[PDB]
């Protein structure tokens, strides 16, 4: 199964090389909205554990208290990055880390310069590393100086960011906030009329998660080729869970000789064409 | 000495200087008040070895550090003029005040934008 | 009102002093007992945290620098140079390094380092 991972997203604004008050930080745990903080304060992003509004918000102190400094550090990066040209500008600081299966961690910090990234580090191994581009460079280097002799940052500021990240996604993890269910999916075989004692056999899966999936048609258990049946995308749902479906053509009457075969998250199930 | 400076009650005290950080956020014009309320004013800076605790400080808050159009030059909330080699301007906030980060620096920021800011007050 | 100006307690000529406590910096990058040691040459030892309102100045430090919070392997738990256990809701301990030591951050944290690994420190003295 897929990592749990935490994953913050802040970022500046200036106008002119006028560095603006207002931020935004945004926190997605397991890859789902989970937190928008302004300058001001950080707010809940619907469907919870909870399902209604109340929960215990307050608590949103210590990431208020916390995305605000780095809010108003990154200000202070962007002011040291001098652009010659007008108009919008913005930086961003998007901090990341996950827990394997294993337990095994990664851990990343990454910057972004009016949408393209220019320096990263790798949070585990400590060592930076830059896209090879002459404007992207001079970016990087800007940021890396700036935070090596003005921001004072030493080897043990990178240890901590390190484990901040990994210590509040297991925070988050502990408290039960995360409730990552497996949903099997529903499972239909419909046929379509007989254009030419032919038709077209479906089988539909809908509902489920997580989003890995397999579907497949089979002629006495075999399964057919790729090229001889249809397959529709894996399709959200609007609920968080998906819809997809696989299809293929046969020979009125030889019915009970198809079968669709699927496999979701351990299951394995076999479904025959309707009578 | 064994005893620091004449200072108000409970406010920080470093070489008979003292300090106090203010966490409610407040514009320049509003937090030179706020100092002023306590006979003080904003943080001004003379010293990188008397002020030598300054570089402790985390984040950027209001200084009492204002910029004259008129001449083009910085000057002190009080009268003083900022005594060249101390404080690193950078232009962060297109505005007329600045605001102190650590390492002596001083940050533009615009007057009118809330911030937290240090009230500090001398001896003699 | 009127404007009552007191002087701050019996602390070593020119360290910070704030609410009957006193406090210095280092920036000498030493080890936790080698700290330890530092402040105990001065009749001090190494910050102690006892109260986020007595000791709000800790809220604007940073950078990590060493703190008397020791380890116990018995127990588990942690105690400062001199049996004081370490009240409730004082700091946030984050796990950083597996070590028996920890270092103090802004907003009352501390980060669990090894002991033998040089950092900067404070030493705290309680005025008479």
């Amino acid at each position: 199964m897929e990592p749990h991972s935490l994953r913050y997203n802040l970022t500046v604004l200036s106008w002119d090389g006028s560095v603006q008050s207002g931020f935004l930080t945004e926190v997605h745990l397991d890859g789902q909205p989970f937190l928008r903080c302004d300058r001001q304060k950080c707010r809940a992003k619907p469907q919870g554990q909870w399902a209604e509004d109340v929960l215990g918000n307050k608590t949103w102190d210590r990431e208020t208290r916390d995305l605000t400094g780095n809010g108003k550090d990154l200000r202070m990066t962007l002011a040291h990055i001098k652009d010659q040209k007008e108009g919008l500008h913005s930086l961003q600081e998007i901090r990341v880390c996950e827990i394997h299966e294993d337990n095994s961690t990664r851990s990343s910090q990454h910057f972004y310069y009016d949408g393209e990234l220019f320096l990263s580090q790798n949070l585990e191994t400590k060592e930076w590393t830059m896209p090879q581009s002459s404007r992207a460079q001079t970016l990087a280097m800007n940021v890396r100086n700036f935070l090596k002799e003005d921001a004072m940052k030493t080897k043990t500021h990178y240890h901590a960011m390190h484990a901040d990240c990994l210590q509040e996604l297991r925070r988050y993890l502990k408290s039960g906030v995360v409730l990552r269910r497996t949903v099997p999916p529903m499972v239909n075989v419909t046929r379509s009329e007989a254009s030419e004692g032919n038709i077209t056999v479906t089988c539909r899966a809908s509902g489920f998660y997580p989003w890995n999936i397999t579907l497949s048609w089979r002629q006495d258990g075999v399964s057919l080729s790729h090229d001889t049946q249809q397959w529709g995308d894996v399709l959200p749902d609007g609920n968080g869970t998906y819809q997809t479906w696989v299809a293929t053509r046969i020979c009125q009457g030889e019915e009970q000789r198809f079968t669709c075969y699927m496999e979701h998250s351990g299951n394995h199930s076999t479904h025959p064409v309707p009578s | 000495e064994s005893y620091c400076g004449p200072c108000p009650k409970n406010w920080i005290c470093y070489k008979n200087n003292c300090y106090q950080f203010f966490d409610e956020s407040k514009n320049w014009y509003e937090s030179q008040a706020s100092c002023m309320s306590q006979n003080a004013s904003l943080l001004k800076v003379y010293s990188k070895e008397d002020q030598d605790l300054l570089k402790l400080v985390k984040s950027y808050h209001w200084m009492g550090l204002v910029h004259i159009p008129t001449n083009g030059s910085w000057q002190w909330e009080d009268g003083s003029i900022l005594s060249p080699n101390l404080l690193t301007i950078i232009e962060m906030q297109k505005g007329d005040c600045a605001l102190y980060a650590s390492s002596f620096k001083g940050y533009i920021e615009n007057c009118s934008t809330p911030n937290t800011y240090i009230c500090m007050q001398r001896t003699v």
